[PDB]
This record gives C-alpha cells, structure tokens and sequence, in this order.
RNA sequence: GCUAAACCUAGCCCCAAACCCACUCCACCUUACUACCAGACAACCUUAGCCAAACCAUUUACCCAAAUAAAGUAUAGGCGAUA
RNA sequence: ACCUCGGAGCAGAACCCAACCUCCGAGCAGUACAUGCUAAGACUUCACCAGUCAAAGCGAACCUCAAUUGAUCCA
C-alpha cells in the first residue's frame, strides 16, 4: 500500500490499523472484539465480556498489519505507567 | 606517474559573495557566521558579540517565555488548588452516597 | 554591543566534558572474580595449539543466533590457530549433557564454530577456567 | 468586504518559505459578511451649529452617513483629530 | 584523520553524490534539487514519468 | 549494567556520574528526537552492587535508591527538556554552532510533584526531608544507614547543579570556543539577570 | 542541460543589468520590499503559538494570504484592501456535497474625496471599508500617506501619493493662490510625510514607465566627433605653446 | 552467377562548468517580406479531466527557493482509498 | 421467483456435502433483576469476522424456547 511517495520515495503507514490495532515488540497483535459497545442488552454477560476482552490477531494478519504499517510503530518504546511493559517481550516459548 | 595531491578542505573561512543571487541565504544569515566563528576560532574575523542576541530578540524571549513557561509558585498553587477542587468533589459525593 | 569579557580557566570542565575514543584497558581490581560476572584473561597465556581473543569491550568472543525463528545456536568467532582440537574439546565437553555429539560447523577461514542449542553460559565458564 | 476560511487545513511551512498550496486549499468558507454587523457612530466635532446637534467646538458622535454626506463635504465639522482637539479645548478653556 | 569522506570525492551530478536511488527517487530528488534550472520539455516529461511510475509502482506487479 | 561499567572502567566514579558521562561511556544511548526524556533506574542488578557512586538521573525506584544508599552513593533526579537532553548528551555539535548555553526550563505541569517529591530524591525538594526519607528506606529493606559525612569525598558526592544549569561547571549564558581555546561571558547586566533568572 | 540561474531569479537578473540597472537604489529597493499586506478577508491568528482543543500540547499556526483578483478598474478607482475573491465552496456548508464556483464582489459606491493639498474633488468608487478606515486615519490626505503601497493596491492612490509629496517637497506656491498661511499651515501640518523630490518623482511607478523615464532623461544628440576632436585640439595647442 | 551482403563515419545522448541571442544595402502587420496620408481599437479571471477509490457523487501526490534527519511522526480524510 | 437464520429427508451408521430439490418455521415472546465481576480448559457452521460451554474464586441465595437477527465510520 503505497510502496513509494512522491514527496520522499518511501512507505507510508495507514492510519487504520493504527487506531485499531496494537503491536508488541514479540511480533504480536491486539484488538478490541467487534460489537462491545452495541445491541448490549440483548447479549447476555458472557457473550458481553468475551466482546469486551481483548484478543490477539493469528499470524497471517498478523503479518499483513506489519506489511501495511512501518518499522516506526515496531520500534521498541519504554512508556511511562504504561501496563503493556510485561507484554512487550516473550517469555518461556519453545518451537 | 606522480600522484595528484590529496585533496584537503578550504583552509580558512569560507565567506561568500553576498551580492550573489545562486549563493544561498543561510550563509549570508548570522548563523552561518556563528558556525565559522566556533569553527575556526577567532580567525573568522567575526565579533563575538554578534553572537548573543539583540535586546530586540531579548525582549521578545521574555515576553514568550514569561507567557507561556509559568513559574514554579504559579505552578504550586495551580496544583493545589485542582487537589482542592478534586478533595471537594470526593467528600461532596462520598458524602451524599452516605447519606 | 555587548562587553564580552573572555576566561579560559573553566576549559578543564569542557575538556572533561569532551569524550574518549579508545576502550580504556579496566583497573587493576584487587580482588577478583570482579562483580557482573567479569574476569580478565589469564597472563602468561596457556601454550596450546589454539588460543582465543576478547573483543574490544574485553569480553569473550561467545554469542548467540536465531535463524528461521526456531533454529537456536550458539557461535565462537575468533579463535586464532587449530580450531580442529577446540572443536574436538567442545563436543568432548558437551556430549553427555546431551547424550549426542554436537553437531558443530567449523569456518577455519573466518576461524568461527556455529553449535546448535544455547550453551553460552557454560561455554563461556569453560573458556574462563582455561584462561582465554 | 465579506470574511472566509479555509474548510480544509493548510500544512504548516517554514517563515523563509511560502506555503504549499492545493485546490483543496483554494475552497473557501464564509464567516462574515461584515455589512450586517451593527453600525457603531462615529465621533466628530462641528464648527457651526446645527439643529439638535450641537454647536462650535462641539463634539459629538453621529452617523456615517450623514457625516460623509453633507457635514463633511460641505466643510462644517471636522475630525476629533489630537492636533484639533487640543486647540478646541484651549478655546473652550478660553471661554 | 577522518578529515573528508570518500563520498565528496566523486565528480558527477549534484543530485548524485553519495546516495542511490530507484527511478521515482532519483527523477523526485532532481525535481526538488536543480529543477528550477530544468528545460521546459525535460521538467514536462520528468513530471510524467514520475506520475507514470507513482502508479506503476503502487498499483502494478505481484504481491498486493 | 552500571557495575559492569565501573568494572571496566570507563566510568569513573571518583567524580559525580552524569548522563553525558554515561553517554560518553556508552552506557546508554538515546534518542531525543524520538522524545526519551530522559533514563530509568531499574530494580535489576540490585544484588551485587557495591559502586558509591554519586549518580544523577531522570527516573529513579525506590530499590535501586535503597542499594545505592546502603553502598553509600548518591541519588539525585533532574528533569531535562528535549532540546536541553539532545544538548547534554551530545554537547560538542553546540558549541560548534557557538551559541550561548541554554537555560534549563522547568518540569511541566505534571511532573512537578515528583520532582518535588523527597521519596523520589527531587532536585526541588528541600535537603531538610532527605535524612527522612533514606531513615524510611532503611528502615523498610532492614539495612543500617551510614552516615556519608566522615569520607574524604563527601564534597563530590554532595556536588549537585541548581535549577536552569546543565553543567557543573558551566551555567547559562556563558560561551565556549574551542579553536583558540576560550570562554566568554556577556557582561551585560540585562543578559546576565536573565541567564540568571 | 541546465540553466546557470534558476527562472524565477531573470527578473531580477534583468533588473540588475540593462537600462533599469541604471535606476537609482531606493526604487529598486521599493521594488524588492517584498512587503506583506494588511488582511481584510480573514482574521489572522493574534499569536504564533496556540493550544488547540483537541490535545493539549502546542502547536504553531501561519497565517495565509487569500489569493484576491484585482480588475483593472480596482486600480483605475481606489477600492481599498479588498478585491475580487475566486474560489470554491460546498452547498449547504457540507462537505459531503458538491463543489461550486463561488465569487464574491464587495458593494461599490460612487463617492466624492476631496484635498485641500490637491485643491480638486475626484469621483471614485469606493468601499465602506475604505471610508472606515480613512476615517480612523482622520482625514483622506493623512490615509493617502500613510497606507502601506500594497495594502493601497490602486495606480490612482499610488499617482495620488506622487503628487503630494512632489508638492510637499518642492513648497510650491502653485497650490495657494494669495494664500500663504493657508500653504504653511497645511505644509506644517502634512511636514512630517514630506521626503526628497528625486524621491517624490520616482515613487508611483512601475518598471515600464521607470525605464521610459530613464531612457527620456539619458536621451540626447551624441556629440559631434568634430566639436570633441576641436577640443582636444584646442588643449594640445594650450599645451605646446606653454611647452 | 545474379539479385544481394559486409563496413564507419557523419553525428547524437547524459552530466559538469559557463549565462544567452541579435546586416546597421532595400522590404516585411494592406493579401506579411508591398517606397509614401487624418484611426482613436486595445491584456490583466480558481485550470479541468482521465485515473485510483475495484461503481461514483467528498476526496485522489504533480514541486518553487539547504541535501540528509526528525518523519512518512503530529495532523487531515465517504477517519477509506489516500494526502 | 429468490437473496439472512433455524429444524427434517436426500446425507440410513464420527464430521462435512449441493440443485430455481422435497417439507416446516423464525425477524418474537414469558419470568427475574447477582440477566453481577472475574477465571483454568475446550468447541466452533469448513478462512477471518463472528458464534458457543464452563470448572474455580469474590460477592450472593438457601433463566425457558429452535431460528427469534446486523460489522466499521458517524450521530
Ligand atoms: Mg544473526
Ligand atoms: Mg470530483
Ligand atoms: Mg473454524
Ligand atoms: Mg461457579
């Protein structure tokens, strides 16, 4: 998307996957589930807290998300009272 | 065959022609006077002190500054007094909740 | 224009300032093993068929690489002389940890050997006890 | 002499140079028409005297109409200037 | 002693001075280097071609 | 890491530790312009750590103040400006350009409780509540608290900068050359009271 | 290949070599001001800086001039700051619609203007806007000069602005007929925007009639080689009959 | 064996540096290259669109004044493409 | 004529299986208001999106139906 600008000749990031997505240094991503903030009185608790819990995204989109944005939001950063530190790295993974 | 000499840099300064349209006007500009001062060191001719900035800009500084870079009392108090305000939202609650 | 009067007598905090550009060799420290684990290699050298250098932080020439995301090895990069009996100590040494002989690949040009598994650690134990 | 803004945003540009621009730019918004604001009467001082308005070295404020009609054209009244002004209030002082 | 880099050693362009670039960057950097200077045909044909290869390299070929 | 370095030595700490010095060290590198404010003291390393040194930082946990201050060292927090680090931990390419030395600015609106805070050793609280505060530190992590008064080098670990100054040794206003070595001052009293300010 | 200078540089190129090269500093000093003009179509922003509402954190703003349309009849009759405006626009305020040609054109009027420095009254069309703001000058002679050439925009103004300070500067008995304390007065009270004749004259012009200007008052008969040869004569015969 | 075949020059392309042009024998704006008569006749205006958006209707980079970097970040946007 | 979801046969026996194939339905309703919060482990309408079951703990007492429905932006 957008492999070469006119302005510098490089790659440019959408701004999509920013706001919905999140990355960690391990190489994975998160999101908010669809549908957490509509049609709630109908769902029942259960089907209303899988939608508010996160969840991770498989490898293939994973993948596609990093061909889409650029190597600036898969830098490491060390953010201030910011919970994700433990998450940043990997720990214990074998094959 | 004898070697061309090494190629070295300008010795000395390198001052343009000001009245030279194609010479760029970043160096005829006060900076590029400040970069061959501290460069080549007194050589450069330049007085130093060009170099500190005129009471025009002194006074536009101070202004700046003053607005928008508060002090450290203006600060505490402004601290204090969200802490006030927050202190006084939570008893106010906490205390309509009880009763 | 301003006055500007001039002084040279605070240049010893600027050139304090100013950096290094050469590691500085460490302290004689009068007890060692030194904290964080360091140890400095021993003098005389021990006369072997090989010997091994430290880099230029003085440290031991013992890393590591992940290649495919699961490939997992170990590296010695710069021995000088016969890598042949270090390669052979090696997989003397690290044998019964594993049951198997290791599965070394030696590089005499470079004079580098690429194990597989991470054994970094006790590597680099191994190289201090000798003295490298 | 209406007033417009620009409905999208300009990119900022360095003080040495001027700004990149664009049709996007080029499209306009209204804000104000600065007729249909209200009239604010304007101050001026009248050498001869006039009906209901006031007399010589008298100042008042009256309507921009009038006063670019028929007082100032015809000579009468002048601008509360701070050159004239002193000299009317020396007069009235010496009156 | 570190005095020059080898880099202003090269005679050539003034655009081609110790970088590398594909054809969209090297025609945009002589665009916004010396293309005040361009001929008119050759500032008219450089534009197209970087208006060509805009949409060639971002909408043509294999992976997307 | 901060022992490894003073193992290898190319710290010293005779002399108070600043962030140039690290950077000049190597031993942490930075990127202002990817706006890091500045260096965190981690809980890691803890164990093992005899330095005494007199360091100097942005960050700091309260484990990594109990072992400095059980080996006897100094802690000190300092907050910096962007502009102000980029100059810190590069300073050579400043005084290349030649201008005078900038003022440090003051912590924003939200850093000021920390920075004033004494459990966090800040450089705006007052000296009187540190004996305080390292009594509570060592009270919690069951370590005697010896007293720094009686060594030799007491003076260089109580060598602190005040507010709006980046160097010991320089403060705001002041010039540097290098070629003709030398070091200039304005002497005009309105540039002066404001350099001051 | 490549031009030596850029294009935008000929201009002042040729400015700089030819008969204009012979015009004297302050014009083309005038000429290369490069002066902003005062904004009628759009509020500027009261700082550089600004805090915007959506994040807390600064940010700077510029200020950008609207590219206005000036008729030639703006410069035939003193409009004032203002012009034709060109541009586009959404109906109905929405940006999810169509765009349009819009124009807008300020309210004309037919206005006398007279001068007591000039002793005529013109006819001109004119803006409530420049009413106002001669107003706030207090008094047309005193607007006239003290406007800022760009913020004029007008060939009238600007030959206006001729006249007067060529009379101002020359003191000239023509205005007042046997009336030298009324000439006095109102030189004493317009002495301060009073500069050099040469200067008066050279003020108000562009480049074309500067140059014709220039080239009338180079323009002469070439001396005869005959009359210069009779000179020169002439001083060798003084010399040989001192020698 | 014919038709044929072969050649190596004219010259040209990209750069760098450097700024550049005019018989001054006659004629040439009327039907141009035509020796010779009363007219009052003069310019100053957004580029649009294809295409992409898998349709299209808001939108869609095209320089205008230091190379690199900050940064494809802040931002904008049928918050999408994209800028 | 249809365009989504569900049940039955074709598809008889772990899973899946189509046709403008054969039949029946749904686009709600009723009762509570702990229809509260958190959590191991697993299924999954052949991808993703979605959709499902739930040990345990805190805090409390002493849900039925078969489909019974709708993403992002934006307000
Ligand atoms: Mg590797
Ligand atoms: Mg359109
Ligand atoms: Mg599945
Ligand atoms: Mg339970």
């Amino acid at each position: 998307l957008t492999y070469f600008s006119a302005r510098k000749g490089k790659r440019k990031t959408v701004k999509a996957v920013i706001d919905r997505f999140l990355r960690l240094h391990c190489g994975l991503w998160v999101r908010r589930k669809a549908g957490y903030k509509k049609k709630l009185w109908k769902k029942t608790p259960a089907r209303k807290k899988r939608l508010r819990e996160f969840v991770f995204c498989n490898k293939t989109q994973s993948k596609l998300l990093d061909k889409m944005t650029t190597s600036f939001w898969k830098r490491r950063n060390w953010y201030v009272d910011d919970p994700y530190q433990k998450y940043h790295d990997r720990t214990n993974l074998k094959v | 065959y004898r070697a061309r000499p090494p190629p070295r840099r300008r010795p000395g300064p390198r001052w343009p022609d000001p009245e030279d349209l194609l010479t760029p006007r970043w160096q005829l500009g006060p900076r590029y006077a400040a970069k061959q001062f501290a460069r080549y060191g007194a050589a450069s001719g330049v007085v130093p002190g060009s170099l500190w900035p005129s009471p025009e800009q002194l006074r536009e500084l101070e202004a700046e500054e003053r607005e928008w870079y508060p002090s450290l009392a203006t600060m505490q108090e402004s601290l204090r007094v969200k802490q006030l305000a927050e202190e006084q939202k939570r008893r106010e609650r906490e205390q309509h909740i009880a009763e | 224009y301003p006055r500007f009067v001039e002084s040279v007598d605070e240049y010893q905090f600027v050139e304090r300032l100013l950096p290094a550009t050469r590691i500085p060799d460490p302290p004689k420290h009068e007890h060692y093993p030194t904290p964080s684990g360091w140890q400095p290699p021993r003098d005389p050298p021990p006369n072997l068929p090989y010997f091994v250098r430290r880099s230029r932080m003085h440290n031991i020439p013992v890393y590591k690489d992940i290649t495919h995301g699961n490939r997992q090895m170990t590296v010695i990069r710069k021995v000088e002389g016969d890598i042949w009996a270090l390669q052979k100590d090696v997989e003397d040494f690290l044998s019964p940890l594993l049951g198997k002989t290791p599965v070394t690949q030696v590089n005499e040009v470079t004079g580098t050997l690429r194990i597989k598994g991470y054994f970094d650690q006790e590597l680099k134990a191994w190289l201090l006890e000798k003295g490298f | 002499t209406v007033i417009v803004e620009r409905w999208w945003k300009v990119p900022l540009a360095g003080e040495g140079r001027k700004p990149r621009l664009h049709r996007r730019h080029r499209v306009y918004k209204l804000v104000e028409d600065t007729k249909h604001r209200p009239k604010e009467n304007l101050e001026l001082i009248l050498t001869q005297s006039v009906e209901n308005v006031g007399v010589r070295g008298d100042l008042v404020s009256v309507k921009k109409s009038l006063g670019r009609n028929r007082l100032l054209p015809q000579g009468l009244a002048v601008y509360a200037s701070p050159e004239n002004k002193k000299l009317f209030e020396e007069e009235k002082l010496l009156r | 002693n570190f005095e020059k880099h080898p880099k202003e050693l090269i005679r050539g362009p003034i655009w081609l001075r110790g970088w590398k670039g594909n054809e969209l960057q090297r025609c945009i950097r002589k665009r916004k280097m010396v293309g005040s200077r361009m001929f008119a045909d050759d500032l008219h044909n450089l534009n197209k071609r970087i208006r060509y290869l805009y949409k060639h390299f971002n909408r043509h070929g294999k992976f997307r | 890491r901060l022992q490894y370095l003073i193992d290898l030595g190319r710290v010293d700490p005779s002399q108070p530790i600043d962030l140039t010095q690290l950077v000049n060290g190597r031993g942490v590198t930075i990127q202002p312009l990817k706006r890091d404010y500045g260096v965190q003291l981690v809980e890691e390393g803890a164990d093992t750590f005899t330095a005494k040194v007199n360091i100097e930082v942005q960050l700091a946990s309260e484990l990594a103040i109990a072992a400095i201050e059980k080996n006897g060292g100094v802690v000190t927090t300092a907050f910096y400006d962007p502009r102000s680090l980029d100059i810190v931990c590069k300073p050579v390419p400043f005084f290349l350009r030649g201008q005078p030395i900038p003022k440090r600015m003051l912590p924003p609106e939200e850093l000021v409780p920390y920075y004033t805070d004494a459990k966090n050793r800040g450089y705006l609280a007052d000296p009187a509540k540190f004996p305080e505060a390292r009594l509570e530190l060592a009270r919690k992590y069951g370590y005697i608290l010896p007293d720094i008064t009686k060594d030799e080098l007491f003076k260089m670990l109580c060598t602190r900068k005040d507010p709006r100054q980046i160097f010991f040794g320089l403060a705001p206003g002041w010039v540097v050359n290098m070629a003709d070595k030398k070091i200039l001052k304005p002497t005009d009293e309105n540039l002066l009271k404001y350099y001051t300010s | 290949p490549l031009h030596k200078y850029p294009v935008w540089l000929w201009k002042r190129l040729q400015l700089r070599e030819g008969i204009c090269s012979r015009l004297p500093g302050h014009y083309l000093r005038s000429l290369e001001e490069e002066r902003t003009p005062t904004p009628v179509h759009y509020r500027p922003h009261g700082a550089k800086f600004k805090i915007n509402p959506k994040n807390g954190q600064r940010e700077r703003v510029e200020d950008v001039p609207i590219p206005i349309y000036f008729p030639p009849e703006s410069q035939r009759g003193l409009w004032g700051g203002e012009g034709w405006i060109l541009g586009q626009i959404y109906a109905n305020n929405d940006k999810l619609s169509k765009r349009l040609k819009k124009v807008w054109k300020p309210q004309l009027f037919e206005r006398e203007f007279y001068s007591e420095i000039l002793d005529k009254k013109f006819t001109v069309t004119v803006t409530m806007r420049t009413l106002d703001l001669i107003d706030e000058a207090y008094g047309l002679d005193f607007y006239i000069l003290k406007t800022p050439k760009e913020d004029l925009c007008s060939k009238f103004g600007m030959d206006l602005k001729r006249g007067m300070l060529l009379r101002l500067a020359r003191q000239d008995p023509q205005l007042h007929p046997e009336d030298p304390e009324r000439r006095a007065a109102i030189y004493d009270k317009y002495k301060e925007f009073a500069i050099p004749e040469e200067e008066a004259e050279w003020v108000g012009l562009t480049l074309e009639e500067a140059i014709e200007k220039q080239r009338l008052l180079e323009e002469k008969d070439p001396v005869p080689l005959f009359k210069i040869y009779v000179a020169e004569l002439i001083q060798q015969l003084q010399q040989q009959a001192l020698s």
